[PDB]
C-alpha cells in the first residue's frame, strides 16, 4: 500500500520528546524508552494500516510524549464493521511482537534480562490501553455495543456517562494508593479533557450521523424495523430514535387508531427541502 | 506488588468532529461533480464547512436560545447556500455560505421574534 | 515573629467602567429590537460605546474646560447620534457618533465663546 | 447545564505563573505551590459562580503572578443586595475548605505537618483579604456601608480617602519597619497603582449610575424619601444628593415659599431627553 | 525632561532577565538582586539624561540579563566635549548613591550588614567598568585622547590593537587565577564579540565621519593646521590625514617646491561632486 | 581575599554604525526640506540609507576586489540617486536609490575591465 | 586578513546540540563537553583552513548532535595533490593537541584525572575517523589511491563495492554482538545513509568530471599515455576508460590496421560542441 | 572492556554535487565577462545549474530508458540553452534552459522512436 508508506514518512513528533529523549539519553534510561517506542509505534501503525484498507480519511500520525495517535477524520458516519475492524487491530496485534520477542531470547540474541523487561512492557501497555474509558479501546468497543442495543443519541449518553463515573473511580483509586508516579495524574488529566471535549459536540456528531443518513448510498441494505409513534410529537423529537445499522419504517398513530405507514426517504426529505424543521408531523401525510 | 511502575501509556485513534477545511483544486472538481450530479461530493462539500455554521453559532450567543434549533437552522442554511451557490459572480464560496447562514438565521429569528 | 513567612496574596472582583465593543452580530439585532421597541438595547447600546467620549475629551483638553460639563455634554451627544441613527447610508456607527459628539462639544465652545 | 462549561472556558493564566510554577516544581517547593493555587482557585470560583447566577457580564478569570482576579462590567450598576452576596461570596469557602482538610487528615491521607502549613495559608489570605484597602474585599464592605447611609457622591469620595490613608500607613510601614519582605512590596505597589486608576475615573462612573437611574422601567420601586432644594444651586447639586435604591421627590421653593412636588422622572427626561441642561430650577418649574 | 520621562516609560527587559528573578524569588537572593539592577539602572539613566541634554538620538534603553545599555546612534560625528561629558556621566554618579547609602544606614533605616554589600557591590561595579577595554568605559575615555593627539583612522587602529591586547592579558589571567564564576567568562567572550562586531565596520564608520565633516555646521569654528603633502600621492590616502576638532589647509609640493595652498573645501568639493574617486590631485590645481 | 565574589556586570553606551531605517512623514519632511534647500536633513537622508550600501556590497562579493573602494562608490552612488531623486514618477525612495547604486557599481565595473 | 574572517562567519550550529548543550550543563557532564566541542571543532578547522586557502567554494561549517561537517561543492574536479592536502589535514591536529594537553598539565594547570580523559577521546576519535568506509578519512585516501592505478569510473565502482561490505560487516558485529551502544546505531545508520544517497548519483559525478576535462586551458599538461580502442564500441566506452590527470592519445583501429592518433580534444569537441554524438569512431573518422 | 565508553563522533568533507543557484547579481556579470570573452564564466553557469537538468530526467522517467542517455541529452540541452542566451527579452534564464532541454529531450525521443 503506497499510501501506508507515505503515512510513516511524514510522521509528526511533539517538541518535548525531543527534550525527553536528550534527557534519557545523558542519564542512561535509553533501553526502555526504545521498547516503548517501539510498542506505540506499531500498536499506532496498526491502526493506520487497518483504517487506510477501508479508504478513511487518515490526516496525520502523532507522538505525544506520553504516546501516539492517529488522527482520522470520520465519526459516526460508517458502518460497524469498519469501526470495529479499525478498533480490533491494535490488541491483536502484541501477540506477534510477543512471539517475535520469544524467538529472538531463545536464539540468545538478546539477554535473558532484557527479554523480560520487553514483556513487561507490552503486556502492561496492552492492559492499560484495554481500559473502559472513552476515547481508549475498551469505550470504542463498548461504544459499538451500546449502539446495536440502543438508537445512537441514547447510547451516545449512556456511554459518556459510563465513562464518566469510571473516571472518577479511577481517579479516587490513584489518589489513595499512589499519589506519586506523574504518569498516572496525567493520564486522569488527558482523560477528563478529553470527555469534557467530546461532550462539547453532542449535537455536532447527531448532525453528521442524519446528514450521512439522509445520502445512504446503500451500503449493504439491511433489515427493516417499524416504529409505533403518534401524530402528536415533534419531527426532531421523533428523528431521534433512529438504530445504527437498520431501516426504520414510520407508524403513524393518530387517536389509538394508526393512519397509514411512513417511510424515512420523505419525512427526511420533508425536513432538509421544505424548510420544515420543528413544525409538526400531523400534515405531514399530506404535505401540501 | 509490582504497581510502583507501570508508565501508564495511552495509544488510541482520534475522531475529528469538524474536518479541516479544504484545498482548491479538489474542491472545484467537487462542484464540477456537483452540477454532473453526485450526492457524495455534495456530502463531502457540506460536511466541510461545518467549521463555518461553529462560528456563526457561536457569535450568536448572549440570547438565551438554545442551541439545538439554531445548529439545525445553521445546517439548513448551509446545504441552501451550497446548493443554489453561483460561481458565476467571482466569489469566494465561504464568504457566500457565511452570508446564506446570516440571512436564514436572522430570517428565522424575525419570525421567532414575531411569535413570542 | 510570625512574619517572613506570611506570603499575601490577593483576591478581587475589578469592576470594569468601560463595557468591551460590541462584536459583529449583536448591534444589529439590538438596533432591530430598538427599531420594534426595547429602552434595553438602547440602554446597552449607548454603554457599550463610553469608550470614544474617553478620548474625546482628552483631545480638547488644555483649553481651560473642567472635565465634568464635557463628559455630560459628550454623552448627551451620544444620546444624540444612538437616537438618530440610519445605518442604510453604509457607514460604522463609531464614526457618526464621534463626529455628533464633537459637532455638540464645538457648539457648547461657541455658545461659551458668545456668551463671554 | 450549559453556562457552567460557559464559565470554565473563560480561565487564563498569566505567562509569568507557568515559569514561576515550572521553577518551583524543580527546586522542591511542591506542598505549598499546590496549597496556594487550590485556595486561590475556590476563592475566585465562589466570585464567579454567584456572579453567574445573578446574571453578570463576566470577562475572564484571569490569573496572576501574585494572586487572582475575575473580570465583570458591572460598576454602580446592580442593587445593593447583589453585590453583597458576590463580595460575601470570597471570605466564606475558607471554612469548608478547612472542615474538609480537617476530615481528610482525621483519616490519615495527610501527615500532621501537611495539615499546618494548609490553615496558616489559609488563615493568612483570609485574614490578608479582609484589610479596609480598595479593591480588597473589606473595602468594598465598607463602600456598601456607606451607600446604604450618604448619597453616592459622598460615599464614592470618602471610601477614596480612607483606603489612600489606609494604604499609606501600610506602604509606611512595610518600607520602614519590617525587613524587606519581598511579598509586601508587590502588595503596595499593585494597592498604590489601582487607587490611583480608580481615582481617575470618577466621572464616568457617575454618568453610569444616573444613566442606569434613568433607564429604570418600574424596577421594583422602593423607600420615598422626598428632599428639599434652594434657588442657589443649579440642577446638577440637585442631581448629586441622591442615594442608592431611592425615589426622592423634590419641593421646588420660590425664596421661602414651596410651590409642590417635584418628579424625578420629569427632572431625569428634561436633563437629557428635553435637552434642557445648563439651567436651574426656576427655567424647569416653566419649561415649554 | 519631557523625552526623559518617555525614555524611562519604554525600557525594553530581555526575556532571560525574568527566568533570573524568578530563580532568585524561590531561592532567597533577592536582596543583591535588588542592589545591582538599582545601581545598574540609575548608572544607565545618568548617561541616557546627558545624552538628551545634547539632543542626541536615542533609540532604546536595554537590560541585558548581565547589565544595562543604551543604544544611542551616533558613532564618530560629534565634537569631542559631547562625546566626553556624555561618557563621564556615569561614574561620577556613583559618588551620591554612596551618599545616599551613607546618611540611611546612619539614621538607621537600614541595618549594618546590608549597608557593607551596598558598598561592596557600587565600587567594585564602578572599578570593573572603569577598566581600559572597549567597549566599556576606560576604551571610550582613552579613544578620545588618541584622536586628540592622532588622527582619526591611526587613533582607530592603535585603540583596536590595545584593546585586543588588554583582551587577551584578562583572558589568561582569568584561565590561571579562577576558572570558575561563569560571569567572568561572559564577560570576556562579550567582550571578544564586540571587538570584532566593531572592527568589521571600520571602514563604514570613516565614511560617516567624512560625510560629516563634508556638510559641516561650522560648530565652534576652531584652529588650521596646515599638512605638507606632496603632488604624487592618491587623494584619498591624503584624506586619511585629517584630525578632529581642527582644520586642515593643505599645502601642495611639486619637486621640492610647494606649488600653492589649497583648502579642504575645493578638494572635498572635488572628491564628491566630481565623481573623481582616486584619480590623483596633480591636476587639482586646474581642475577643469 | 574577596576576589571569590565580584559579580563583574557591565554598563555601557552602544554606538550603532547603521541607524535603523525611518519612516514615511519624517522623510517626505526631509525631501520637503531640502527642495527648499538645507544641508543637515540631505546629511540625515543619506546616513539613513547606508543598510542599502551595505546589502549591495556584501553580495558583490566573490570578485577579488578590496571593498574600500566598493564603499566609496556605494556611498558615491546613493549621494547620487538621492540628490537626482524625482518623485514624479511614482515609486519608493529606496528602490530606485538601490538602482542607482546598482548602476553606478556596474559603470565602475565596466570602466575597471576596460582599463584593466 | 579578510577571508578568515569571512570563514569565521559561516559556522552555523544544529538546533539539538543547543538543548543537548543545556542539559548536559546541568546534569553534571562538562568536564566531558568541552573536550569533545574543542576536538571537533579543531578537527574541522582544520579542513576549512586549508580548504580556504586553495581557494575552494565552502558553504558552512555546520555541527550536528554527533559530530561536525564542513560542505563543499567540488565533485571529482580539482586535481589529486589539492584534494589530498585538504583531506589529510584532518587527522594531523590531534598531534598538537596531545603535546599542548601534556605541556599543559606538565605545568599543572589541569588534574591528572582530567589530562586521561582527554587523551582517551583524542585517540579513540582519531581511530575511528580512519575507517576505510565512505565518507569518512580512510575511505577517501583509499578512494585517492585507486584514482591513481585505475580509470575514473572503476575506482568510483570499487570503492562503492568496498564501502558497502566494510558498512555491512560494521551493522552485523553491532546489532547482533555488542550490547546496544546507542553512540554506534547512530553512526552505522548515518553511513548507511550516504551511502545509499552517494551510489544514487553516480551519473552526476560523471558528467561534471567529464566538463571539467573539457573546459582546461592547458592546465599544467602531465603524464602522456596513448591509448588504443576497437571498431566495435561506442565513443562512449572510450571515454570511460580514462585516468585523473591524463592527456590520452588514441589510436584509431580500421580492423587490424592502425590509421594514426586522435587527440581527445577534438573528441571532446565533436561529442559537445559539434553535437557528433550517438556516432563511432568511424564517424568521427570521417566528420563533415 | 574498554567499549561501553567510546563516544565515537565522526568529521568528513561530504563533497556535494549540485552547486547552490546564483544570486541575482553574479548571473550578470558572468554574462558580460562571457560577452568580453571567459569560458570560466560558461563552465560556472553551466555548472550552477544542474538541478534543472535533474528534476527534468527524473519527469521523463517511467518510460523505459536508461539514465545515461537522457542525463547526456539534457547536459547538451542545457548546452543549448547556454550558449544562445537573449536576455534582452524580459524572461528568466532558468525557463529557458527548461524549455530548451525539454525540447532536446522531445526531439531525441522523436528520432529514437522513427528509428524504432
Ligand atoms: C558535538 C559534540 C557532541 C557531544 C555530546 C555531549 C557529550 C556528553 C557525553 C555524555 C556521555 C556519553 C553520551 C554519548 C552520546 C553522543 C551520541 C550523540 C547521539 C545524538 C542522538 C559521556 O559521559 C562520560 O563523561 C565523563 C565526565 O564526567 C565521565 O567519565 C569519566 O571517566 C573517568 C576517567 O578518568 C574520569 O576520571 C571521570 O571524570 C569521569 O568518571 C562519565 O560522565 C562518562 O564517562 C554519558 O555517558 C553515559 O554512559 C552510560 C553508560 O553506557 C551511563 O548509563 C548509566 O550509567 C549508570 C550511572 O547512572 C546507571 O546506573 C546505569 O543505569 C546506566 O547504564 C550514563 O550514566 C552516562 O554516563
Ligand atoms: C513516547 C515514549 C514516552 C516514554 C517516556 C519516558 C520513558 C522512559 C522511562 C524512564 C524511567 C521510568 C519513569 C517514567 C516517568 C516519566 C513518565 C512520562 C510522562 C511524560 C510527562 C525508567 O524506568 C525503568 O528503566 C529501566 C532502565 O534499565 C530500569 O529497569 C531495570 O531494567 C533491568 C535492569 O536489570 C531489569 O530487568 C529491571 O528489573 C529493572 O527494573 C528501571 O530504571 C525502570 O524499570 C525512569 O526511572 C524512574 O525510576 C527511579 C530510578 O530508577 C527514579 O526514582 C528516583 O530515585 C532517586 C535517586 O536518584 C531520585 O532522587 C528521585 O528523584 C526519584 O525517586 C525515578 O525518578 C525515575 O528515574
Ligand atoms: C497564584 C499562586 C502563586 C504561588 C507562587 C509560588 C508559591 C511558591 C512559595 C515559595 C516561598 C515564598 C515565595 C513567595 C513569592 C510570591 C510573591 C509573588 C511575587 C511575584 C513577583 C514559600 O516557601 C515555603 O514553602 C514551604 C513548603 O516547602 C516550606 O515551609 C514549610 O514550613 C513547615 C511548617 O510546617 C513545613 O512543615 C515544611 O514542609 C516546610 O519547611 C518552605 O519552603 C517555605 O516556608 C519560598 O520561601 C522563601 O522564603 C525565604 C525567606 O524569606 C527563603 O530565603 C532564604 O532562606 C534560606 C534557605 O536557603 C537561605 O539560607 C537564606 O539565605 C534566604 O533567606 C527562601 O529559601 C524561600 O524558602
Ligand atoms: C541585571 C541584574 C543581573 C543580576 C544577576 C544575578 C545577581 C544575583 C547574585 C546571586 C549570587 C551571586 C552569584 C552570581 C552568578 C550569576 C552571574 C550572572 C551572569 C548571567 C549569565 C549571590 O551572591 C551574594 O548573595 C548574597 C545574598 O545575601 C550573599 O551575601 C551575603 O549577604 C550578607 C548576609 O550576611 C553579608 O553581609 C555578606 O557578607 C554575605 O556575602 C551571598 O550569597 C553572596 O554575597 C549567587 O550566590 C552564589 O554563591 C554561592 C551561594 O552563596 C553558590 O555556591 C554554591 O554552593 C553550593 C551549595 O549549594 C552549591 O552546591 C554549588 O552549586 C555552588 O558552589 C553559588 O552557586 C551562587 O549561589
Ligand atoms: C532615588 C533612588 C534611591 C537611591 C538611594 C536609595 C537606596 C540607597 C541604598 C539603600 C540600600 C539599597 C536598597 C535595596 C534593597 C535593600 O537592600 O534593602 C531594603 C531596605 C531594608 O532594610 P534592612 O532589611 O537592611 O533593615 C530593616 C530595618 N528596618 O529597605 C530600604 O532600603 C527601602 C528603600 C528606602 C525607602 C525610601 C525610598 C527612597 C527614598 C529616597 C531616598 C533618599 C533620597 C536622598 C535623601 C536626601
Ligand atoms: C519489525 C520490528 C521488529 C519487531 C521485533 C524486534 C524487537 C523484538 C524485541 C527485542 C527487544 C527490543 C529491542 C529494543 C532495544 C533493546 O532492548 O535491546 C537491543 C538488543 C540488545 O540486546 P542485549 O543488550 O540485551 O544483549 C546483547 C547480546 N548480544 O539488540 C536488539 O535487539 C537489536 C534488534 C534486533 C536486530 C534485528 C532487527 C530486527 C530484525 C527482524 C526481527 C525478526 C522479525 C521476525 C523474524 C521471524
Amino acid at each position: 500500500m503506497n499510501k501506508w508508506l507515505d503515512l510513516i514518512l511524514k510522521i509528526h513528533v511533539h517538541p518535548f520528546l525531543w527534550i525527553i529523549a536528550a534527557l534519557g539519553l545523558l542519564t542512561g534510561h535509553m533501553k526502555a524508552l526504545l521498547c516503548l517506542l517501539l510498542i506505540v509505534l506499531i500498536h499506532e501503525l496498526g491502526h493506520a494500516a487497518l483504517a487506510v484498507f477501508f479508504s478513511w480519511r487518515i490526516k496525520r500520525v502523532f507522538l505525544l510524549p506520553f504516546g501516539g495517535t492517529v488522527e482520522v477524520e470520520e465519526h459516526g458516519n460508517r458502518p460497524l464493521k469498519e469501526e470495529f475492524a479499525v478498533i480490533i487491530a491494535g490488541p491483536l496485534q502484541h501477540i506477534w511482537l510477543q512471539f517475535a520477542a520469544w524467538m529472538l531470547a531463545e536464539v540468545s540474541v538478546i539477554h535473558q534480562h532484557t527479554f523480560e523487561l520487553f514483556t513487561f512492557y507490552n503486556l502492561s501497555i496492552l492492559f492499560v490501553n484495554l481500559l473502559p474509558i472513552w476515547p481508549l479501546d475498551g469505550g470504542k468497543l463498548l461504544f459499538l455495543l451500546f449502539s446495536k442495543q440502543l438508537p445512537f443519541q441514547k447510547a451516545h449518553r449512556l456511554n459518556l456517562k459510563t465513562s464518566l463515573c469510571f473516571c472518577l473511580l479511577l481517579g479516587c483509586w490513584v489518589l489513595f494508593v499512589i499519589p506519586l508516579q506523574i504518569s498516572a495524574w496525567v493520564l486522569f488529566v488527558f482523560l477528563a479533557v478529553s470527555l469534557f471535549e467530546e461532550y462539547r459536540q453532542r449535537h455536532y456528531i447527531h448532525v453528521r450521523f442524519l446528514l450521512e443518513r439522509y445520502y445512504g448510498k446503500n451500503r449493504e441494505l439491511e433489515k427493516l424495523l417499524p416504529l409505533t409513534v403518534k401524530a402528536e410529537d415533534k419531527v426532531y423529537h421523533v428523528m431521534a430514535e433512529f438504530k445504527r445499522g437498520c431501516k426504520h419504517p414510520i407508524i403513524i398513530e393518530k387517536s389509538g387508531q394508526k393512519l397509514s405507514q411512513l417511510d424515512e426517504n420523505e419525512v427526511l426529505h420533508a425536513y432538509f427541502a421544505d424548510k420544515r424543521t420543528n413544525s409538526s408531523m400531523e400534515e405531514l401525510l399530506l404535505p401540501y | 506488588f509490582v504497581v510502583k511502575e507501570l508508565v501508564f501509556l495511552v495509544s488510541y485513534v482520534k475522531n475529528n468532529a469538524f474536518p479541516q477545511p479544504l484545498s482548491s483544486s479538489e474542491e472545484k472538481k467537487y462542484l464540477e461533480l456537483m452540477a454532473k450530479g453526485d450526492e457524495h461530493a455534495r456530502n463531502m462539500l457540506i460536511e466541510h464547512n461545518l467549521r463555518l455554521v461553529a462560528h456563526i453559532v457561536k457569535k450568536f450567543e448572549n440570547t438565551g436560545e438554545d442551541a439545538e434549533d439554531l445548529i439545525s437552522i445553521g445546517t439548513i442554511g448551509l446545504i441552501k447556500g451550497i446548493e443554489s451557490y453561483s460561481a458565476g459572480k467571482g466569489t469566494k464560496l465561504a464568504t457566500y455560505a457565511a452570508r446564506c447562514i446570516e440571512n436564514e438565521i436572522l430570517m428565522h429569528l424575525r419570525a421567532l421574534k414575531k411569535t413570542k
